[PDB]
């Protein structure tokens, strides 16, 4: 018999990259001890705005595009299976969750937070109105800045290096501060990559977390302990790593394209 | 090692109790097996004294007449049976462990028996059986029942593990015990020796072998049986009682863990001499076997004038000859340090492991001779009433351990936890070490006894035992680790995303020995195992598998004769040993095939198990690819080598039928690799939005010529814009050369930047068919 | 943190005897049955690809895994074992002479037992819990002073389970490594660090975990037997 000849068309099935980089990244962090955890996509302005220091009249709720919604009947969960109001809306990034965890845990604890986002903005070849973010968050008593450094410095090694380093910049977020951008260093090809925020969790977020638990019965547990948060932009990183060129590409779904990525693992 | 609770807390008299022992002890690093209760003796059994022994003529009986209280007769089979000697005299309506029949009186051979005086075996208390328990005549008032003296006992199984010998003895335990804060008691071995010289002399002639050897001299002996305490404790130890010096010997053994022998000196002559054996020695050991010596073989021998004889067998059993026994009244006592590497040689050269031998291969104390001897002469003097002469005879004079450094403060730090430097060292000295310095760094010198104390680090294992290991808190460590290790991880990764992948293909997996039956290098056509083993567990399982594949096959077949599965499909991911140890994956398929249960067809075979392995390197990223080769043990036609991404690394095919029946077995299909799978970093490549050039195309081509190098020419001339290649269909066909075939191949082409001009499709299309048959 | 990294089934009686504190002729050799080998032509690998000498058989336990990767690497670092080992023995319903274990080792300046502790503590957590606890007794090994059995609460069940031993690395094994580096070209990395390491019996816990009842199960390619387990995860 021919050998050489075709076997039995059998699908072969493969992963969108997303999943891949967004599964990649969670690795690296499940090995610092960060444990996943996804929240809903359609939030409240409450969790989203509001419990983030965020205000509604002032500058920086002007720094998110948001979509509004609008419907009757449907039921949104609260941390606690409870029922919550407030104008209905998209997740403008997955901060609400830092919110959600805590009102619903215990400190100390790592948590990262992966989860698809929206913001309403023009569909270019590097901004999209729909993507995702990894959201991170530490929160125990002794928690400084050191550790938030250490922390993405053991990411970048993760993903480039040992020959990578790490930039860190002073940066303005209403749940933070200090508040900062950080930057990476990619020896091969050789610039800095802005990747994320992170910061000192802001006093006013504990604040609400436990105000909003004792409003549900529960007692305080965030007044005297630290935490750091951060949240870098996925699509981007995937980009860089995987060497995808348009942004659009991920939610185009073309199969020529998706399964470039077959074999990647 | 048995654990006599009431002969333990003799050294340690504050003991709580059994449990809260097996407690402190767990904690010490003593794990505790067993625990038991002992010596349950009815009130039927009493203590009662032979005042005569009248034979029953014409049998082999004797008729004993004993005061137990008012006088009465048993009747006794034992040969230890005599007169003078106090006895176990279980009365008529005793219960008894062994006999569910109880006790009674009845009428023997002319005589009636009262009750039967008893065995160890029969009273339970020893395993013997084969006489009677031989008592001081004048051990109780005769008539009180026995467990007044001799009451139950608790014994504990304990494992000594092999670097604390000193364990091995009661006493050792005993002064662990002291180091939590229990009082310990030294046993006093008073002593009223003679200035008088000793009659014999002592030659080492072997000095390696018999580092330490002393000799001691008692004279002047009432060899009789063991007071009742005695005889309950090595009872109770496991071991059995004989006459009051030979028990001697062993409770000691048993207290501090020195071995001792005595031996008559009828037998001795003019000395001892400690020497390897001659070629061909005998020896008639104390089990009663004879034997004959291996010149490496240690023994204690003597010598009168000009002859030297074996006595007994160094440091693991004495001879049978010098033994003591009633008539003894004087002997000379062994008492050494033997090299533990011959007495292992020695010990395992004959079938034995005694007491002594386990003792002396574990380590002695190099200097526990001397107060060893002190303690026994001091127990003979009181209870065989002898003479002792007050010098010793010995050979090689050992050096004491060193000082050892130690530093509270790194204790502290190597726990992790933050004990007070006066605790360390008071734990430390309790321990019987000796403390010099001032701090921070001390000058600690270990008691002899104790071999395991050797670094600071075992010193600081005992602050931490006689802390309690559940003293030391609970921390986590937080570093960033040396770069070196960074990508470490890679290797198994990847083993496991595959192993992975396989399961949810569709195969099950599998674990199979790696070992490997030589015969089956025949049975399957392949070379022989490199490596073999030298204690093989049995001759099939002699080898070291150097494929996979067989393993599964075989467990097809096996599988197949307990539940009968229609198909099967599996992998199994092993080391296999050829000239260097190397990973492997096969797969082996088998069955119907898949398709609709109920409808007719099925498809299957070969180009099923193909299919499969195609999709799996489509998952992976990975070009494979494969050519007809010749294999040994694949049937051929159905054979072929394995191409992955432009490599060659195992192969794939149907199973050899001359061995699919060779075996009770089927029709059946593999395939076996050799990992790591190499891999092709992706480089992503934009794909263009302008339509492809869509083609027919067939080819008539021999029918022996390989669909391979046909698909490689055709692709190979394409052009640099062929996107697709594929075979639709084919068949050999009426409508052509007898010896030739057709061939569908379905046709794409793009262009990246803009769209494909016809001028350069029917263009680049001749440009293979002219070398397509061109060639 | 661990990260996984495994060995060669067939070592050299240095890397499992030598190299960790076990002498030839002493009562330690005697606690591992082991399986000798014999062949030519076979090539074993050292932790750096040379060719390495001793008389050949199989791994009687993981721990040799602990010199070559030390021999290999700089601390401080956290690597974990999984492996096949053999050991002479006859197969019974809880003993087999073929099966597996898990290494674990964590060197660097400051390490302590109470990590140690804290280690085994999370394994527990994970495994049960967090209703479950850790028994850590002291108990003898050449290569670990101090040495220690450990055993876990299960909640469940009700019972203690002898997981497993540990124990910081004995100082002679550090010694071997950095003996070894210097005979290879490399400088000294063991000096003044500190590591504690321990190894498991996978099957037991398994057997435990999934509630199988016979040792031998694993071993029998029965496919009724291996099919239970299709959807575990
Ligand atoms: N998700 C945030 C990023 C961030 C997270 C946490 C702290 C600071 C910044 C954003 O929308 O930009
Ligand atoms: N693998 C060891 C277990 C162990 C590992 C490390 C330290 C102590 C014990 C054994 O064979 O028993
Ligand atoms: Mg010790």
């Amino acid at each position: 018999v021919d050998v050489s000849l075709p076997g039995a068309s059998l699908f072969s099935g493969g992963l969108h990259p997303i999943t891949l980089m967004e599964r990649e990244l969670v690795e690296i962090f499940r090995a610092l001890g960060y444990q996943a955890v996804e929240g809903p996509e359609v939030e409240s302005e409450f969790f989203n705005f509001d419990a983030l220091n965020i205000p509604e009249h002032h500058p920086a709720r002007d720094m998110w595009d948001t979509f509004w919604l609008t419907g009757e009947g449907f039921r949104l969960e609260g941390p606690l299976g409870e029922e919550v109001e407030g104008r209905l809306l998209l997740r403008t990034h997955t901060s609400p969750m830092q919110v959600r965890y805590m009102v619903a845990h215990t400190p100390p604890f790592r948590i990262v937070v992966p989860g698809r986002v929206f913001r309403f903005e023009q569909t270019d070849a590097t901004h999209e109105a729909v993507f995702h973010q990894l959201e991170g968050l530490v929160v125990g008593e002794g928690i400084a800045m050191a550790h938030l450094k250490g922390a993405i410095y053991e990411l970048a090694q993760a993903l480039f290096g040992p020959d990578s380093k790490v930039r860190f910049q002073p940066v303005y977020f209403p749940f933070v501060e200090p508040g900062a951008q950080f930057a990476v260093w990619w020896p091969e090809g050789g610039k800095w990559l802005e990747l994320g925020g992170a910061g000192m969790v802001h006093p006013k977020v504990f604040q609400a977390v436990d105000a909003y638990r004792e409003r549900l019965g529960l007692p305080p547990a965030y007044r005297g302990v630290t935490g750091f948060a951060f949240g870098l932009g996925v699509e981007r990183l995937a980009m860089l790593r995987y060497g995808i060129p348009d942004i659009r590409y991920f939610f185009g779904g073309r199969l020529k394209f998706l399964e470039q990525f077959k074999g990647v693992l | 090692m048995r654990v006599p609770f009431s002969w333990l807390k003799a050294y340690v008299p504050e003991l709580e109790s059994p449990e809260v022992l097996e407690e402190r002890l767990a904690g010490l690093g003593f794990e505790t097996d067993r625990i038991e209760r002992v010596f349950p003796i009815p009130r039927g059994v009493v203590f009662a004294r032979v005042l005569e022994a009248h034979p029953i003529p014409g049998t082999r009986l004797k008729r004993l007449v004993l005061d137990a209280g008012r006088t009465v007769e048993v009747v006794s089979g034992a040969e230890n049976a005599r007169k003078g000697i106090g006895v176990a005299l279980a009365l008529p309506g005793t219960e008894l462990p062994g006999l569910g029949q109880k006790v009674g009186e009845r009428v023997i051979q002319g005589v009636r028996s009262f009750g039967m005086a008893l065995s160890p075996r029969e009273l339970g208390v020893g395993e013997y059986g084969g006489g009677l328990l031989e008592f001081p005549e004048d051990a109780l008032p005769p008539g009180t029942p026995l467990s007044e003296a001799w009451p139950e006992e608790v014994v504990l199984d304990l494992e000594v593990t092999p670097n604390r010998p000193d364990a091995l003895g009661l006493l050792g335990l005993a002064r662990d015990l002291h180091a939590l804060g229990y009082a310990l008691v030294e046993p006093e071995a008073a002593l009223k020796a003679e200035a008088l010289p000793l009659p014999f002399a002592l030659k080492v002639e072997d000095p390696e072998g018999a580092p330490h050897f002393t000799l001691g001299y008692a004279f002047g002996l009432r060899v009789a049986p063991s007071p009742l305490w005695m005889q309950r404790a090595l009872f109770a130890a496991g071991m059995r009682p004989i006459n009051n010096v030979v028990d001697v010997t062993n409770y000691v053994m048993l207290e501090r863990a020195q071995p001792m022998h005595a031996f008559d000196l009828r037998f001795v002559g003019e000395g001892i001499a400690v020497r390897r054996a001659r070629e061909g020695e005998r020896l008639k050991t104390l089990d009663g076997v004879e034997r004959t010596l291996h010149p490496e073989d240690l023994v204690i021998a003597g010598w009168r004038g000009e002859e030297s004889f074996p006595l007994g067998l160094a440091g693991v059993m004495g001879g049978a000859e010098s033994e003591v026994r009633e008539d003894t009244e004087a002997i000379a006592l062994e008492v050494a340090c033997f090299d533990p590497v011959s007495i292992r040689k020695t010990a395992r050269r004959h079938g034995l492991r005694t007491e002594a031998s386990h003792r002396f291969e574990r380590g002695v104390d190099p200097l526990g001779q001397v107060p060893a001897q002190r303690r026994a002469l001091s127990l003979l003097q009181a209870l065989a009433g002898a003479r002792v002469a007050e010098a010793l005879l010995e050979a090689g004079s050992p050096k004491p351990p060193e000082a050892i450094p130690f530093r509270p403060e790194y204790a502290n730090r190597l726990l992790g936890t933050s004990y007070p430097e006066a605790e360390q060292i008071a734990i430390l000295k309790r321990l019987g070490c000796r403390v010099e310095g001032e701090g921070p760094t001390y000058r600690v010198t270990p008691p002899s006894h104790r071999l395991d104390l050797r670094l600071e680090e075992d010193l600081v294992e005992e602050v931490a035992r006689i802390q309690g290991y559940e003293t030391i808190p609970l921390a986590l460590p937080a570093f960033f680790p040396a770069p070196d290790n960074r990508g470490v991880e890679a290797p198994y990764r990847k083993e496991q995303r595959l192993r992975e992948v396989l399961s949810g293909l569709g195969f099950q997996e599998v674990y199979t020995y790696s070992f490997m039956d030589p015969e089956d290098a025949r049975r399957f056509r392949l070379d022989p195992p490199r490596l073999l083993l030298l204690n093989p567990l049995a001759p099939e399982k002699a080898a070291l598998r150097t494929h996979l594949f067989p393993g599964l096959v075989r467990v097809l077949k096996e599988n197949l004769d307990l539940d009968r599965p229609e198909r099967a499909l599996l992998f199994e991911v092993g080391r296999v040993f050829r000239e260097r140890e190397e990973t492997h994956l096969a797969g082996l398929l088998f069955g119907e095939g898949v398709g609709l249960p109920w409808a007719k067809e099925r498809l299957s075979g070969y180009f099923l198990l193909k299919g499969y392995l195609e999709a799996l390197f489509a998952r992976l990223g990975l070009a494979f690819r494969v050519e007809a080769q010749a294999f040994p043990f694949l049937h051929p036609g159905v054979s072929g080598r394995v191409l992955v991404e432009g490599e060659e690394v195992g192969f794939l095919g149907a199973l050899h039928p001359e061995i699919a029946q060779e075996l009770e077995l089927p029709p059946v299909h593999l395939f076996e690799l050799r990992l790591p799978l190499p891999d092709k970093p992706l480089a992503f490549q934009d794909p263009s939005r302008h339509p492809a050039a869509f083609r027919d195309l067939a080819v008539v081509v021999p029918a022996p010529t390989p669909y391979g190098e046909v698909e490689a020419l055709v692709r190979e001339a394409a052009g640099p814009y062929l996107e697709s290649l594929a075979l639709f269909d084919l068949y050999q066909g009426p409508p052509l050369p007898e010896g030739h075939k057709s061939l569908a191949f379905h046709l794409r082409f793009r262009h990246p930047k803009r769209t494909l001009r016809d001028e350069e499709v029917e263009e680049a299309v001749s440009r293979v068919a002219e070398a397509l048959r061109a060639r």
